[PDB]
């Protein structure tokens, strides 16, 4: 988060919120009958919040979210959508034929290359791409 | 009632605006303030020292070192060096010295008296102003002699030489001596310090010059100031031993008052406002004018004046629009403020054996008849006298 | 000896009925 930008912005809106709550007791303008212009306000001022409590199935049991209803595919060189010492278990899956690197042993249980399935395509497959020999 | 009402519903609710938008300045609101406040803070009281040990600041000499008279036990003499400046520093007050090596890091807090505490009690008459009527052309002179030299230098000016130096309020009870002298200190807003005459006369000896030097020495430091001396008979009429009475006791205390007053020592535009019952007890000398100046006189209530000292007491209680008053201007008359007080109190008394908790004219007519009597009862009868 | 098994024959029919209730209770709990 980085502690020292919400300190700013933390004075910011507290110095309002508290001055809001100062106009709400003070009430003159029960009577009137003002058509007249200059004020037309309620000459109070307030503020409130609500927020929902939900977010789905936080976590399986009590311990970490591990396998979950709903599947999906990830692909290959993702780690901003990552494999997980959560995920052995996930794993396998009802595994689709359109998946061309699908299992064909066993788990490789926490990482490495898992076997990909008798190819007769690459059109899943992407071409290589390191970026070794651009660091330098 | 409704004329009054909302003004005073807006001047509340004015007042509560005014808390909370404190309570937002304290917690969120900062700008000269800061983190850095608080930092400047926490590396002065760690320089400083905690515990801070106290002193009083008698005197600071201009070299970088002051005489503290440490509050412990035993004096030291320390320098003046960390977190204050000489000028910064005030004489008759509490200092803040390192713990580890005395040196005075500062005046933040400030000493008061033991004594003017007691003797302290605090300005405001009971009964307003122009409803201590009754006697009305009196009440105006105390305005005139202690509040006005104060309030008002334009007159004295003008008119030049020594101002005023108190007032004597003499005669009756009854005819409000104490409620005048704490109007115009009201007023004013001098410091109003009250010793009654009895603490002048206790069971040790010489208590009473102490006291009343101690006392106007204390309300010179705290000038502009009134001090009243409630009830001084109690000099002559009063012993604890023989020491107590007698010759002794009575000049020390009244040879202290007029070496005060006007003498060398003197006293600044500080009054001295006197109640006495009696100037049978008092002498021709705190009688004397220049340090007491006007004297005022209070005479016993007249017909038309005991209606209008009667109105005041009735204004304390509930207000009467169904009192006779000429009853009561009949039946006695030339009797103090303190006879109108007990024909108020005795009404009072009946109404409370009933549980009536009203007066009316009827309580005040039956109690009257057996007041008149008991007024002559009060001093001696004998057995058929 | 005596004075803890006397409060736990008053205790007894009270704690093993709840228990199957609590049991159900807290399986259902735990998930979330």
């Amino acid at each position: 988060e980085v502690p020292k930008e919400k300190e700013k912005e933390k004075v910011s809106t507290a110095v309002l919120s508290i001055t809001a709550k100062a106009k709400k007791k003070e009430k003159e303008k029960e009577k009137k009958e003002e058509e007249k212009m200059e004020v037309d306000e309620a000459e109070k001022k307030e503020e409130k919040e609500k927020k929902k409590e939900p977010e789905p199935n936080f976590q399986l049991l009590d311990n970490p979210a591990r396998v979950m209803p709903a599947q999906l595919k990830v692909l290959s060189m993702t780690e901003t959508c990552r494999y997980q010492p959560f995920k052995p278990l996930s794993i396998g899956g009802i595994i689709i034929l359109k998946d061309t690197s699908e299992d064909i042993e066993e788990l490789v249980e926490p990482v490495a290359a898992h076997g990909p399935k008798i190819e007769e395509e690459e059109q899943e497959p992407e071409p290589p791409e390191p970026f070794e020999y651009i660091d330098d | 009632t409704q004329c009054r009402l909302k003004l005073l519903k807006l001047e509340r609710i004015k007042d509560y605006l005014l808390m909370e938008e404190e309570f937002i300045r304290n917690q969120e609101q900062m700008k000269p303030l800061e983190e850095k406040q608080e930092e400047e803070r926490s590396k002065v009281d760690d320089l400083r020292g905690t515990p801070m040990s106290v002193g009083t600041l008698e005197e600071i000499i201009d070299d970088n070192h002051a005489i503290v008279s440490t509050s412990v036990g035993s004096e030291h003499y320390v320098s003046i060096l960390s977190f204050v400046d000489k000028d910064l520093l005030e004489p008759g007050c509490s200092v803040l010295l390192n713990h580890k090596v005395h040196a005075v890091i500062g005046v933040l807090m400030d000493d008061t008296d033991p004594l003017v505490t007691v003797m302290k009690v605090e300005k405001a008459p009971q009964e307003t102003y122009a409803d201590i009527g009754g006697l009305d052309n009196q009440i105006q002179e105390i305005k005139e002699s202690v509040e006005l030299p104060l309030t008002h230098p334009e007159y004295y000016e003008e008119m030049g030489i020594k101002p005023p130096k108190g007032v004597i309020l003499y005669g009756p009870p009854g005819t409000g001596k104490t409620l005048l002298a704490k109007a115009v200190a009201n007023q004013t807003s001098a410091t109003f310090l009250r010793v009654v005459g009895s603490e002048l006369i206790q069971k040790y000896l010489g208590d009473g010059p102490k006291l009343v030097r101690e006392l106007f020495r204390v309300a010179e430091e705290h000038a502009p100031s009134i001090v009243f001396i409630d009830e001084i008979d109690a000099i002559g009429t009063k012993r604890y031993d023989s020491n107590s009475g007698g010759e002794r006791e009575i000049q020390r205390t009244m040879l202290e008052l007029l070496n005060q007053l006007d003498g060398f020592d003197s006293r600044g535009d500080v009054k001295v406002i006197m109640a006495t019952n009696r100037i049978e007890t008092l002498d021709p000398a705190l009688i004397r004018p220049g340090r007491i100046d006007r004297k005022i006189e209070f005479p016993l209530p007249d017909e038309k004046t005991k209606k209008r000292i009667f109105q005041i007491h009735t204004s304390r209680m509930t207000l009467a629009d169904d009192v006779t008053l000429d009853d009561l201007i009949m039946a006695k008359d030339d009797l103090s403020g303190a006879d109108i007080k007990a024909i108020c109190t005795e009404a009072g008394l009946m109404a409370l054996r009933e549980r009536r908790m009203k007066v009316t004219n009827e309580d005040f007519k039956k109690s009257k008849e057996n007041v008149l009597y008991k007024k002559q009862e009060g001093t001696p009868e004998g057995l058929y006298l | 000896m005596v004075v803890v098994y006397l409060a736990s024959l008053i205790r007894s029919v009270v704690a093993l009925h709840n228990l199957i209730n609590n049991k159900i209770a807290n399986r259902d709990a735990e998930k979330k």
